[PDB]
RNA sequence: CACGAGUUGUUCGGAAACUGAGCACAACGUUAUAUCGUUUUGUUAGGAAAGUGAAGGAACUGAAAAGGGGCAACAGAGAACCUGGGAUUAUAUUCCAAAAAGAAAUUGCAUGUGGG
RNA sequence: UUACUCUCGCGUUGUUCGGAGCGGGGGCUCAAGAUUGAAAAAUGCAUUGUGAGUUCUGCGCUAAAGCAAAAACCUGGGGU
RNA sequence: AAUUACCGAAUCUUUGAACGCAAACGGCGCAUGGGAGAAGCUCGUGUCAUCCCCGUGCAUGCCAUAUUCUCAGUGUCGA
RNA sequence: CGUUGCUUCACUUAUCGAAUGAAGAGACCAAUGGGUUGCGUAGUCUUCGGGCUAUGCACCGUCUAGGUUGUGGGUACCCAACCGUG
């Protein structure tokens, strides 16, 4: 017969077959060049958005409320072909999600803002 | 040794929190001077009383077979 | 160089190696409860109705006659549809398996022989069979294991199986195996009737008991006059 | 009416022991095959004192039997016992003082603590400051071992189980006056909500049988009979005797 | 009262990621009825609750180790950043852009150089 | 190290310490500070000397009351 | 038809019996399939480490089943 | 002779108490045991195949610590029997 050494039975290790993966249950159709305006939004133009242009080479905008900044980065890259070094977001006392994004200094930010139609 | 926290024990050099002697950074000198002595003569006394245990034996079966030939 | 470095596995002294712990370690409620079962069937006492089963036939008896039993199997699915395919285009000589239909045999007094398993649960189920046997006056034995006889007639399990005719080339061999069954069983059936059965002490007790005898042994011998 | 304290306090609740600073539980070694058989030597590292507890504890250190590690025990101390001191435990073990040995190994006469009232359940009887037991004699051919408890009474205990050489250290503590009320409100800190306490004549007749009346003083007999039902066994519980004891006092307890 | 605006963090507080007085999912038991009880004195449950280190020829396969899964502290434990600004109407140890006004610390992954 | 031989010596405001090693000479190490520089003048505004207060820190760590735990981290004993 | 009425084809955010784990947290996982990638590699292309985003499966209990999956038992036999 | 009421002595399998991470129980030292998964004797039955009741011999079925009988590297047994019990 077996041998055991401890005080205790435990159970045996067995054969486990792996799961397989299932036909997908969604079926809708979704589109990979959409999602980018989604992302953003619409820009402001307030008096603090318009100061920050001239001085800071500094855009805002209004953006989804459930994205985070990496992926405003690349929306901003894919839809105005700029590179962003810097982003700070916030949450508005409204419930809307504000985005202060630096321009790299190869850009300047007047030049997009016209190119946007501020 | 030194008294580091934790982020400063933990990136500083292995000399500052050690000691190049035998449990070095666990015990002091005197500490360790008392374990060398203590296993080298506690050791000696076993092998004392070992040997002169085997001996008595030893010579205890001796007289049984000089008995032993003695009456044969 | 190399020498010898022997370990001491006295009381305190060195580590021991793992020894084997299989007979006090705890093991599964089920494990348990199957073993604690034979324990207590064999302390308490039997009444002869259920004790009967206890006493089974001989091995070589066991072997010839489990070997007739696979002469006659009877057909399979695939013989069975072939056959009826050919005779489209009876079922042959075989033994009575099922316990209606072994019933039915007996009852009717068409069967030569009975062979019985000792391990049917619920034991209700073929309690009275060896009784039925007896008052019809039909040879029959009891082996050990229905997975023998199962195996036999060609399924995985078995309660009874009942020989009714034989070919001229084995009847020999079924007289002699009537001999040996009747011999076994239907001869001793006074003491099958009234023998009981239980009441065996453990090999620790029954150890207990012969060194409380021996040590207490001689102590009355001033009391015995001259 | 409404519920009686002593009938309350059964719930649990705010009545239970406080003891986040306690160690742990105060027991012997496991009853093994190495004490059953020859013995087994540790170390007394510290000594230690407990909330709650008036006797001191023994930390005391041992090898594993069967791995390659240490263990740790959490004894209460008989008096005398010093750290560094070597305890021996088992069947083998010599006669001093910290010493676990099988009652059936200790000679009559002798003075012993921690005793095991069934074997293996690693000691229940004298356990207090400066209590302990006395042996009486032995009876070889039933194997057992006659004791004298610290209340007075005798009891026969399986020759099988265990103790430990000596008394239990701290003893005297109840020599000296308390003299403030603050000082029992430090002592009970460390046990439980028990003080301080409110006599039963001094309460509303709706709390207890005592309350009430236009003078403090119990209307009926405080001796009430064993078979009261709770809310009503208060007072003197089936007493065989009252009133200030004259010569020797008897000993306390059943038959 | 009306209209228009304002809250910016690798390092600040929390979480990711500690344990405490304690809670009670699973498991088992009880109840005509779970919407009841047990559940930290090292610790669940008559109780088979461990799913991968190395290997071995590149994914597989299986040794070891007793005591299931969680929650409960914005004053306990833990925690890598500081000053200057002519930088707002309202924010800042969170904003400042090539002379970053500037000076640091720290985590992950890669590339040289040196040693082994 | 005949240091305590016959009133032994060192030390605190303070309740004490020494052949189980005081005091003196020479050293090793830890903690808290001081000093020299880089930062840093390129900033800020338009100087370096004593007394009093001040819990960081050090002086190692009443009681029948003796003052939480764990994660994370550090070092060692073996082995490779 | 930015008209109405009805209905067969569709869309259907976060939750909730709520069921991957939790919860005064728009928090944190394992497996699998994709996406984007200003590093590095390579001849404006391709490829891509760490980080980031998306879809699907993953509660407990019970029934059936395994082209007949892998195991345990001093339970009963047998060779 | 039979059955049934109480009782006292021995036992252990129901049950109760305690401990432990169910961590080393009992025997081998031998029956007032077990075995058709054996051999005789005397009775007594038999469905003639063989059983039952007493009684003997085999088999299950064996081991053992310890006790008695000038510096370096080595030797100093085996008996067999009792005691003992891991
Ligand atoms: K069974
Ligand atoms: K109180
Ligand atoms: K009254
Ligand atoms: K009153
Ligand atoms: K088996
Ligand atoms: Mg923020
Ligand atoms: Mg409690
Ligand atoms: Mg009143
Ligand atoms: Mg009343
Ligand atoms: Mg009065
Ligand atoms: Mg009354
Ligand atoms: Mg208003
Ligand atoms: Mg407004
Ligand atoms: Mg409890
Ligand atoms: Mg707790
Ligand atoms: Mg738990
Ligand atoms: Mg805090
Ligand atoms: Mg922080
Ligand atoms: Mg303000
Ligand atoms: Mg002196
Ligand atoms: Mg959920
Ligand atoms: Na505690």
């Amino acid at each position: 017969r077996k041998s055991y050494t401890r005080p205790q039975f435990r159970r045996p290790h067995t054969y486990r077959k792996p799961a397989m993966a299932k036909p997908s249950n969604r079926v809708t159709v979704e589109s990979k060049d959409i999602a980018a305006f989604n992302v953003i939004r619409y820009p402001l133009t307030t008096d603090k958005a318009m100061k920050k242009i001239e001085e800071n080479n500094t855009l805002t905008f209004i953006v989804d409320s459930r994205a985070n900044k990496t992926e405003i980065k690349k929306a901003m890259r894919k839809l105005y072909q700029v590179k962003a070094v810097k982003v700070n977001t916030l949450i508005r006392p409204d419930g809307l999600k504000k985005a202060y994004i630096r321009l790299s200094a190869a850009h300047d930010a007047l030049d997009t803002a016209n190119k946007i139609g501020l | 040794t030194k008294a580091l926290r934790h982020i400063d024990a933990r990136l500083a050099s292995r000399h500052e929190k050690s000691v190049s002697r035998a449990y070095g950074g666990v015990l002091s000198h005197d500490q360790v001077r008392d374990r060398v002595v203590r296993a080298f003569l506690v050791e000696e006394q076993r092998i004392v009383k070992q040997a002169l245990k085997e001996h008595s034996k030893m010579k205890l079966s001796h007289k049984r077979t000089a008995n032993k030939k003695k009456s044969k | 160089h190399f020498a010898a470095r022997p370990k001491n596995f006295g009381i305190g002294q060195d580590v021991p190696y793992a020894r084997d712990l299989s007979r006090f370690m705890r093991w599964p409620t089920f494990v348990t409860m199957q073993r604690k079962k034979r324990v207590l069937q064999r302390r308490l006492k039997v009444p002869p109705a259920l004790n009967q089963f206890t006493k089974v036939l001989d091995r070589a008896s066991r072997n010839e006659a489990l070997k007739l039993i696979k002469k006659y199997a009877p057909e399979t699915r695939k013989a069975r549809r072939e056959r009826l395919q050919k005779v489209a285009e009876k079922a042959p000589l075989a033994v009575v398996t099922g316990l209606q239909e072994v019933t039915r045999a007996i009852e009717k007094k068409q069967a030569r022989m009975v062979v019985i398993a000792n391990n049917v649960d619920p034991v209700e189920l073929v309690l009275w069979m060896p009784n039925l046997c007896r008052a019809n006056k039909i040879p029959y034995a009891i082996v050990k294991d229905m997975a023998r006889l199962g195996d036999a007639i060609g399924r995985k399990t078995a309660t009874c199986v009942a020989l009714t005719d034989v070919n001229a080339e084995d009847e020999a061999t079924l007289k002699n195996l009537i001999r040996s069954v009747n011999a076994r069983f239907l001869s001793r059936s006074d003491v099958i009737r009234r023998q009981w059965g239980g009441l065996q002490l453990s090999l620790r007790s029954r150890a207990e008991l012969r060194k409380k005898h021996a040590r207490n042994a001689g102590v009355d011998a001033a009391a015995i006059i001259q | 009416g409404k519920t009686v304290l002593s009938c309350r306090k059964g719930n649990g609740s705010v009545y239970q022991v406080h003891g986040h600073k306690r160690l742990g539980p105060a027991k012997l070694r496991i009853l093994d095959y190495a004490e059953r058989h020859g013995y087994m030597r540790g170390v007394v590292k510290s000594i230690e004192h407990e909330a709650g507890r008036g006797a001191a504890l023994a930390r005391v250190e041992f090898r594993h039997p069967y791995k390659f590690r240490r263990v740790k025990e959490l004894m209460v101390a008989p008096e005398g016992m010093f750290t560094g001191q070597s305890v021996f435990c088992g069947q083998k073990a010599p006669l001093a003082i910290g010493n676990v040995l099988p009652l059936g190994q200790i000679t009559e006469g002798c003075i012993v603590c921690n005793v095991e009232a069934k074997p293996g359940d690693r000691g229940t009887l004298a356990r207090a400051s400066g209590d302990y037991c006395i042996i009486i004699s032995h009876n070889h051919e039933t194997g057992r071992t006659r004791l004298k408890l610290p209340s007075g009474q005798k009891k026969s205990v399986p020759s099988t189980s265990r103790a430990m050489i000596g008394i239990i250290s701290g003893g005297g503590r109840i020599e000296k006056p308390v003299l403030k009320a603050g000082n029992s409100f430090y002592r009970f800190r460390g046990k439980r909500n028990c003080w301080p306490k409110v006599r039963g004549v001094a309460r509303n007749p709706v709390e207890h049988p005592h309350g009430g009346g236009n003078h403090q003083h119990i209307g009926h007999p405080s001796t009430v009979s064993r078979h009261s039902p709770p809310g009503q066994k208060v007072g003197l519980i089936a007493a065989r005797r009252t009133g200030r004891i004259r010569g020797g006092k008897a000993v306390k307890g059943a038959w």
